[PDB]
C-alpha cells in the first residue's frame, strides 16, 4: 500500500462537498460527527459516530474445483448511526455491515421533509492485494449483513 | 455539552 485504499467523498449532492480517504493503515475507519473519528462529519442528525468502514480478509467457502479470488480483502461499511444510512439500495440499521465497491456511494442522513440529505461516494484508489477491490461477486447479490461482537468491539474502544 | 441526535420524524 501507499498510504491510501478507499476515498469517501461528500459529493455535491450531499449538503457536503468535502473528500475522505480511509487510509488503508487504519482498520476500521470511523466516521462521524466526534473527531474521534478518523473521518470528520458533523451533522446534528447524526451520532457522534454514525457509521464506519471496516476492511476484512474475504473468504470463500470451498475451492476444490473452481478458481475464485483467492483468499484477499474486502472493505465493509459499518453502521452505528440512529437515522440510518443508506448503501445505494441497501438499508443499514444500526449495527449493519455491506461491502464497498469502487464507486460506492453510501446515504449517511436522509430526510424528505427538512430536505436534509448527505452521501459520500467510495472510491478505491489503491488495491493493498485485494481481490478485486470490494465488488462482492458471491452467493447473495449486494446484501446488507449484520454486525456482530467484533464490529461493534471496534468502535466500543473509540 | 452538545450530546443530542437530531433524529428525523
Amino acid at each position: 500500500g501507499n498510504g491510501r485504499f478507499l476515498t469517501l467523498k461528500p459529493l455535491p449532492d450531499s449538503i457536503i462537498q468535502e473528500s475522505l480517504e480511509i487510509q488503508q493503515g487504519v482498520n476500521p475507519f470511523f466516521i462521524g460527527r466526534s473527531e474521534d473519528c478518523n473521518c470528520k462529519i458533523e451533522d446534528n442528525r447524526l451520532s457522534r459516530v454514525h457509521c464506519f468502514i471496516f476492511k476484512k480478509r474475504h473468504a470463500v467457502g470451498k475451492s476444490m474445483y473452481e478458481s475464485p479470488a483467492q483468499g484477499l480483502d474486502d472493505i465493509w461499511y459499518c453502521h452505528t448511526g440512529t437515522n440510518v444510512s443508506y448503501l445505494n439500495n441497501n438499508r443499514m440499521i444500526q449495527g449493519t455491515k455491506f461491502l464497498l465497491q469502487d464507486g460506492d456511494e453510501i446515504k449517511i442522513i436522509w430526510d424528505k421533509n427538512n430536505k436534509f440529505v448527505i452521501g459520500f461516494k467510495v472510491e478505491i484508489n489503491d488495491t493493498t492485494g485485494l481481490f478485486n477491490e470490494g465488488l462482492g461477486m458471491l452467493q447473495e447479490q449486494r446484501v446488507v449483513l449484520k454486525q456482530t461482537a467484533e464490529e461493534k468491539d471496534l468502535v466500543k474502544k473509540l | 455539552e452538545v450530546e443530542l441526535t437530531q433524529e428525523l420524524p
